[PDB]
């Protein structure tokens, strides 16, 4: 794209402080879960090849925003950091696929069969039948090409880089002060050489001009560099454009014959290396004893030799220490095994008995690893990822969990998202090869992962990774994941996410409301409990009116939102809340438990049919009937308040006036005539109802069928209080509904309807209220005598 | 980074401080109305007398750049439209980058001292010989004629034109009689023409000769004194490139001009955008070697009209952002840096058609960050700061400097030394910020305001005492008390004690001062007994809440009262008819439990004769009927609930 | 030839209507006023800005043709004032249809997506003489004459010309 080279360039050159790592931070985390979902743990190769070319860009990215200015600030200090952090993730990443493939390879030939014994010419083929009898080698030669292959990667275009300065003609200098000496007898008053060839001073132990031995050194600087990275090609290419090839044509006498020729009509392979190899190590052995050179071609001798006194203070960094002791132990053990089970007489290595006598193993190397008494490597060997690395190598599991339990105890001071993620990525591949860890660390790991996605954001990437944890933990997290979710975009966009994740988005939200409604512990249960002296609404029912939009953005679960709309409802009722009883009341449907009994005869399952549709049926009814009444109740009362529609002398004393006059007591005949029909039928509806309750001892509001029911005992009983507390005053309700509707056929049984059927005595009842409402059935009774009525 | 604004009393820098002084004492100026010299000496000579040196020659060499007669522009976008301050201000330019060599020369002349091959002496064309004999003075190769005192003519009138001392330079074309060719007066003419009047044909011989031979002496001096002279091309380098690029640059400017002069013709001009991209791009930040010495950078920066790409420079440098931002407000009481929008995007903004580093400076942007990177600091930093935020208008409602003085009360919530001390319910006293500006009244109000709106209460209270405004305070008063009404009123947390000191303090600033309007001390005193006969209510007591809501004469009494309290209802508040609610269920309440009361008290045993009981049945019927009447007239309806309990009491006590 | 674009703008049109003949409600009249407002701010382009350049160019076109076209003078200064106003947000979209990149399509769709795809570097010479010319226009309504005839020097437009003819004839 051509926009990250604009930026770039604009960037390099500007005087701006911008840094988008927060930007890259946040848009590789989709891309990472992109190229994860697309492909899986099978296709392990392409998943790896595929992994390494985004990692690559983001890293080229990182790094051009790095060097676009100069690293002064803390905040690109710290970008810089993550970059190096970032590269070493991913050669850690490219250690780990190489020991899978490894393992991979292993696993089919774990057990081997040994019968061939007797050697033959050329020790190339001996070590190939070692390299099948021991994993060992092999690993260690797998190691050594891996950091071969990082110090290539590492050295980059520098082929390229040195054409910018490779030069052609050297010993000039030297030439022209020859010729002065020749031609004038004068030039040369110094220790003078005799030929012009890069042997004759160091023979006659004479040298000369020290800017030629500086040129000599950057060099040999030069051939270290491309000899480190495992080039030749490169390097005989310089020799061939400088005029150095000496060094070429002295680094290849350690090689050895390739025998395999048969006839003549194959190519002779067999021409490179000479069997003195004994005599070549000797006289290399002999050399880095007496050294007294250079530093690089002292290490170049102690790589080619193998003494360890002289190779503690050669290796530069940790890979070369590893690699020069990789290749010494194995060179000991091979030379020692080819020796001993042979010929013995003449020691190619001058290793005496205590190193003649010792199998070497793999531990040695991790402890005289952490024996080194250098402070570099000392402080080296306490960071992160060096002992990440360790633990690779050693795929060790107990010093490992103690190492994560240290630092799950020390905290989130050490470890970043994308580090998370690449554990929590290296776990799940380790778990689908083989093997586990432990409960406890896995799921630290689950939570500590899904806290920074939270804490990232990006609801896309949450949905896809709950689904690996446990389903209890993956739901008990999903809870409080959902529970602060707001618009409808983003709601339906989860909700599309968790349906093709496979999540259950609605028994989530199902644990949801339960967990919301068990930590407010319900409002005075589901009992008429009026509050202590003057206090408004509680603190809880906001929290109750506002998980119903995310209850009924669903709609599936209706016989559920049904139940749990019935159990608030009662929370209302027992915590005085009529108003937003009404308010909700009037925002769902009436037919809830139609849709209910459709929904059950549709799913075609009615074996197992409970009682929880019958006693959210009763609940709605008795909600409904309760609903009525009131505004029954308020309606009349206003209409009490109103003029009673009866012709009231107000002055009349003129035509406009009586004609006023007359069309007011019109009006209020047509309002009295529907008011009184409209009150008749609700409170013969309510009487209906009501006729089929008083028979009871008890009550007949929000009851029970039979067992297997949602409602609890307690819940139970605290039910059949509260209808047995709302029968009488029920009644007493529609018996004062049913008054002014100059209807008392209906109603002249309200004299001894009082003391009727009533075996329990007045004591639960709620005294206040059923001497309330029985004065306010004397009142209307009162108001009927004076209406012309017994 | 930058001197951020510190917590209170702390360590800041002393340049800033001494900035904030001379701020203050001009602020202080202003008040008192006379008229101020300027604040750039003011500067220089604080910078003078700070231990700072590098600094305080730069400030020296800015305010000797700036005080060149120039009319004040308004904006960089009228500066870059306007033709001829431009290239005044590049001739000004090259006058001090001039000036500037000669001051480095008497520099490099007193570290030479005198005794010390040929020092400096007094006099402009000895000191010119002198520097030329501390530089180079053996023969360079590629001499024509003769010399002057065995020196170099060509380097020496390359010096000469290098310095600026045309004076010199007349001496020494006075004294080369038989040492130059037959172009001395062709030198005289060049020298005493300020506009370069040297014969257009003259011009162009010389330029002819120059392209034909003068193109490959061993002379760079006088190569490059020829090209000048000659005006060929646009750039002629020979040996400059070497960490000394001002005359590099001098010698672009001498012979590149934005107006056609003598012997003027193409591909022997260019454009102040070309100078400006070859700065930016080859001779810029980690190109060219300048980061170690940023002080030239910003010098030709300056030089070369990229005040914006200048002030960016200054502020990616460590511990110079206060130094940039002073720059800058010095520019805008020069009245420069043009006004821009924005307050995401960066602080170098450019539009289609502008050049490279003249770009449009984002001052919302940069106060935005500035305000941003500050914590609570001193008052007199943050009147310094208010001094150039009330230079700018209204921009899309209220205004910057309005928005930042409320975010930083609101944030801070200290006013007793700043705004004026209080007693208990005092006036305001003369602040700091009232000592330098007025309408302390209307910024007082407006800030009360703002508090109020986001969710204070106390502070804003005290604010109004302050400024003296009983309507306002009453009004917040009600407006605090009402919510709490609905609630339970005893001492259970703090939202009480806080109810009872501002109920305190409202009534004794009514008692010491005119007070409210007529319907706000009536609100004010219904609603003291109401919370009185709330908290009466409260506390246990039932006859205490009898009494006093028998004595308030407000409640419904009789059928004759109902009309009475009708008409006064209508004369009531949205606050008086809300919490008749409340005062309705505490009445019914209180009268329920005096019926239950009295029903468990016997009617003719346990005390209370019946003449008693009828009495008070009867006083309850009243109250009932003229309770009942009255919320059955009024008209006003509330809840179905609220209706069944007053219907309730009313029967219970009919 | 019925809705030739789409819905969203005939219901602002709707809403426009009604707001101003008052044929609303006087519940939602309060939300409806604040949607009129927001959308107005959202056209004049002074504190939120989310349109097209195709769009910005095609009110810079319809603006001068509905100006130049007639002789006045306070409505000839209203129509500059609303031109500049357009092309100092237009100008950083215009800014990024150069390089050639993704055109900045609002998530609402105003129109049919298929036809306003501005990439083509064709008349973007004329579209900064327009720009220049506004801003000369500008400044020299507010009072400044010498930047407004150095910039319409420097350009070269005949929009610039034909207003500098018509306002001398004007002065004249």
């Amino acid at each position: 794209s051509p926009s990250f080279t604009e930026d770039i360039t604009l960037s390099a050159v500007m005087l701006q402080e911008e840094d988008p790592g927060e930007a890259a931070t946040m848009s590789m985390y989709p891309d990472f879960l992109k190229s994860f979902l697309e492909h899986p743990s099978s296709a392990v190769f392409e998943l790896i090849e595929q992994y390494e070319a985004t990692c690559n860009t983001q890293i080229t990215l990182l790094k051009k925003i790095v060097k676009r200015v100069t690293p002064g600030q803390q905040k690109f200090s710290k970008t810089a950091s993550i970059l190096w952090l970032l590269q070493q993730e991913m050669v850690t990443w490219r250690l780990i696929a190489a020991l899978y493939r490894d393992r991979i390879q292993s696993a089919l030939e774990e057990e081997n069969m040994f019968e061939i014994a007797a050697p033959n010419a050329s020790e190339k083929t001996i070590v190939d039948k070692l390299f099948q009898r021991d994993t060992l080698v092999r690993q260690s030669q797998l190691v050594v090409d891996w950091l071969e292959s990082i110090a290539k990667d590492e050295v980059g275009d520098f082929s390229d880089n040195i054409e910018y300065y490779a030069k052609s003609v050297y010993w000039e200098n030297t030439l022209h002060t020859l010729k002065q000496r020749s031609m004038l007898s004068l030039g040369s008053s110094r220790p003078l050489v005799s030929e012009l060839d890069p042997d004759a001073p160091i023979r006659q132990k004479l040298p000369l001009d020290d800017l030629d031995r500086e040129d000599d050194i950057r060099l040999l600087k030069y051939l270290f560099t491309l000899i480190r990275a495992g080039m030749t090609d490169e390097a005989q290419r310089l020799c061939k454009r400088c005029g150095q090839a000496w060094r070429a044509a002295t680094l290849e006498g350690w090689k050895l014959y390739h025998d395999a020729n048969i006839n003549g009509g194959t190519e002779l392979q067999a021409v490179e290396g000479n069997p003195y190899r004994c005599v070549w190590k000797t006289c290399c052995w002999r050399m880095a004893e007496d050294e007294q050179f250079n530093k690089y071609e002292r290490a170049i001798y102690a790589t080619l030799s193998g003494n360890l006194k002289q190779l503690l203070p050669v290796c530069e960094s940790w890979e070369d220490t590893v690699w020069a002791h990789f290749k010494v132990m194995v060179d000991s053990l091979v030379e020692q095994e080819i020796r001993a089970s042979i010929i013995s007489f003449n020691e190619a290595n001058e290793l005496p008995r205590e190193y003649l006598e010792a199998n070497w193993t793999l531990d040695s190397v991790f402890e005289e690893l952490q024996a080194t008494d250098k402070k570099r490597v000392l402080e080296e060997n306490r960071e992160h990822y060096h002992i990440i690395q360790k633990f690779v190598i050693l795929a060790d599991v107990d010093g490992l969990m103690d190492e994560f339990s240290e630092w799950l105890s020390n905290g989130k001071n050490l470890l970043l998202g994308h580090l998370l993620r690449f554990m929590t990525h290296l776990l799940l591949f380790f778990r689908t090869l083989g093997l586990q860890a432990k409960e406890e660390v896995s799921v630290e790991v689950l939570k500590t992962y899904i806290q920074r996605l939270i804490n990232e954001k990006q609801i896309e990437l949450i949905a896809f990774y709950v689904s690996h944890l446990p389903q209890e933990l993956a739901i008990s997290q999903y809870a409080v994941f959902l529970e602060n979710i707001t618009d409808p975009d983003q709601r339906q966009r989860c909700l599309e996410l968790a349906k093709e994740a496979g999540l259950d988005v609605a028994s989530i939200t199902k644990t949801v409301v339960e967990n919301t409604r068990k930590k407010d512990a319900g409002e005075f249960a589901h009992h008429d409990f009026a509050p202590a002296l003057d206090s408004g609404t509680s603190e809880e029912d906001r929290a109750k009116i506002d998980v119903i939009d995310w209850l009924v953005f669903d709609p599936a679960q209706r016989a559920e939102a049904l139940k749990q709309s019935n159990a608030i409802m009662r929370k209302f009722l027992a915590s005085k809340k009529h108003e937003a009883a009404k308010e909700v009341f009037a925002k769902i449907p009436q037919d809830s438990i139609a849709e209910i009994y459709s929904q059950w005869e549709e799913q075609a399952m009615d074996s197992a049919l409970p009682a929880e549709d019958d006693n959210a049926i009763r609940e709605h009814l008795c909600i409904r009937a309760y609903l009525e009444s009131h505004e029954a109740f308020n309606e009349w009362f206003k209409h009490i308040n109103s003029p009673p529609q009866k012709p009231t002398l107000v002055g009349q004393a003129s035509f406009t006036e009586k004609v006023a006059h007359e069309h007011k007591e019109k009006k209020y005949e047509m309002d009295f005539g529907i008011w009184k029909g409209h009150l008749d039928a609700l409170t013969s509806d309510v009487k209906e109802k009501i006729y089929n309750v008083l028979l009871f001892v008890d009550g007949g509001w929000m009851v029970d069928v039979r067992e297997d029911t949602e409602e609890d005992p307690e819940r139970s009983h605290q039910m059949v209080l509260l209808r047995r507390l709302c029968l009488p005053m029920m009644c007493f309700l529609l018996h004062t509904v049913l008054h002014n509707t100059k209807q008392y056929k209906d109603c002249l049984r309200l004299a001894d309807i009082v003391s009727s059927e009533n075996q329990k005595l007045y004591t639960v009842f709620s005294k206040t209220e059923m001497r309330n409402l029985l004065q306010k059935l004397r009142e209307s009774s009162l108001m009927l005598l004076d209406l012309q009525l017994d | 980074i930058s001197e951020s604004g510190a917590p209170g009393r702390s360590s800041l820098d002393n340049v800033e401080m001494a900035y904030a002084r001379q701020m203050y004492m001009y602020n202080e100026k202003v008040v008192s109305g006379h008229l101020q010299p300027s604040l750039v000496d003011l500067c220089t000579e604080a910078a003078e007398r700070l231990d700072d040196k590098n600094v305080s020659d730069l400030w020296v060499m800015v305010k000797q750049m700036t005080d060149v007669p120039l009319i004040p522009a308004s904006d960089t976008l009228k500066s870059r439209c306007s033709g001829q301050m431009q290239m005044a201000f590049v001739r000004q330019a090259l006058n001090y980058l001039e000036q500037s060599y000669k001051n480095y020369t008497l520099i490099s002349v007193f570290a030479n001292l005198q005794q010390a091959q040929l020092g400096g002496v007094p006099g402009t064309y000895n000191l010119v010989r002198s520097f030329l004999n501390i530089r180079l003075p053996t023969p360079i190769p590629g001499l024509q004629d003769g010399e002057i005192e065995g020196y170099p003519v060509w380097a020496l009138i390359y010096y000469c034109m290098r310095c600026g001392d045309l004076m010199a330079a007349q001496q020494v074309v006075n004294r080369a009689q038989h040492q130059l060719g037959d172009f001395k007066n062709c030198f005289q003419e060049y020298i005493h023409n300020k506009d370069r009047r040297l014969s257009p044909t003259t011009e162009n011989k010389l330029r002819l000769h120059y392209r034909r031979a003068v193109r490959a002496s061993t002379d760079p001096y006088k190569r490059a004194v020829y090209c000048i002279i000659g005006r060929c091309d646009v750039s002629d380098n020979h040996s400059e490139v070497a960490d000394k690029t001002e005359d590099y640059l001098w010698l672009k400017l001498s012979q590149v001009c934005f107006e056609d002069e003598a012997n003027s013709s193409p591909q022997d001009r260019l454009t102040l955008p070309q100078f400006q991209k070859q700065l930016f791009e080859d001779y810029g930040e980690s190109h060219f070697a300048v980061n170690q010495q940023p002080y030239l950078y910003f010098q030709v920066l300056f030089l070369t009209a990229q005040f914006e790409a200048a002030i960016a420079f200054l502020f990616r440098l460590e511990r110079t952002r206060c130094h940039a931002v002073h720059v800058a407000l010095a520019l805008f009481e020069l009245k420069l840096l043009l006004k821009s929008t924005g307050q995401s995007a960066q602080l170098l903004s450019q539009e289609p058609g502008e050049p490279q580093g003249v770009r449009r400076l984002n001052f919302i942007r940069l106060l935005m960050l500035y305000t941003r990177k500050f914590e609570p600091t001193d008052p007199r930093e943050a009147l310094q700061y208010f001094y150039f935020l009330r230079n700018e208008k209204d921009n899309q409602g209220e205004s910057m400097f309005l928005r930042c003085v409320s975010e930083l009360v609101i944030e801070s919530r200290e006013f007793d030394m700043l705004l004026g001390k209080l007693e208990k319910d005092g006036s305001r006293k003369p602040g700091a910020i009232d000592k330098f500006t007025r309408d302390t009244k209307t910024i007082i109000n407006k800030v009360a305001s703002v508090a109020e709106n986001k969710g204070l209460f106390e502070e804003a209270a005290k604010l109004y005492d302050l400024a003296k405004n009983p309507d306002k305070v009453l009004e917040l008063t009600n407006k605090l008390l009402s919510p709490v009404v609905s609630q339970i009123s005893a001492p259970q947390s703090n939202r009480e004690r806080l109810k009872n000191m501002a109920l305190a303090i409202a009534e004794r600033y009514k008692s010491q001062g005119v007070s409210a309007e007529k319907s706000i001390n009536s609100t004010f005193y219904l609603l003291l007994d109401l919370i009185t006969f709330f908290d009466e209510y409260h506390a246990g007591h039932i006859d205490l809440s009898f009494d006093v809501i028998e004595r308030l004469k407000l409640v419904p009494l009789s059928q004759d009262s109902v009309e009475e309290r009708v008409a006064a209802f209508r004369n009531f508040s949205d606050e008086i008819r809300h919490n008749l609610s409340e005062i309705l269920l505490a009445t019914m309440n209180i009268l329920f439990t005096q019926y239950k009361r009295l029903k468990g008290s016997g009617p003719t045993t346990l005390g209370r004769p019946q003449r008693v009981q009828e009495d008070k049945d009867s006083v309850l019927r009243s109250q009932a009927r003229a309770l009942i009447t009255f919320a059955g007239m009024i008209p006003y309806r509330m809840s179905g609930d609220t209706n069944a309990r007053l219907v309730q009491m009313e029967v219970l006590m009919n | 030839c019925k809705q030739l674009f789409t819905d969203r703008q005939r219901s602002w049109w709707d809403a426009v209507y009604s707001l101003i003949t008052k044929k609303a409600l006087p519940g939602t009249s309060a939300k409806l006023r604040s949607v009129i407002q927001h959308d107005l701010t959202t056209l004049r382009a002074q504190e939120k800005h989310g349109l097209q350049p195709a769009v910005l160019v095609n009110w810079a076109r319809g603006l001068h043709k509905t100006g130049y076209s007639l002789n006045s003078f306070y409505d000839q200064k209203e129509y500059m004032g609303r031109c500049v106003h357009y092309w100092k947000k237009l100008l950083p979209l215009l800014d990024l249809v150069k390089q050639k990149k993704s055109i900045p399509e609002p998530v609402d769709p105003l129109f049919k997506h298929f036809h306003n795809k501005d990439i083509k570097v064709s008349e973007v010479k004329d579209l900064e003489d327009e720009a220049c010319i506004a801003f000369a226009t500008l400044d020299l309504v507010d009072g400044k004459t010498e930047d407004a005839i150095i910039a319409f020097e420097s350009v070269k437009n005949v929009v610039a010309y034909w207003n500098l003819a018509l306002i001398y004839q004007r002065k004249a």
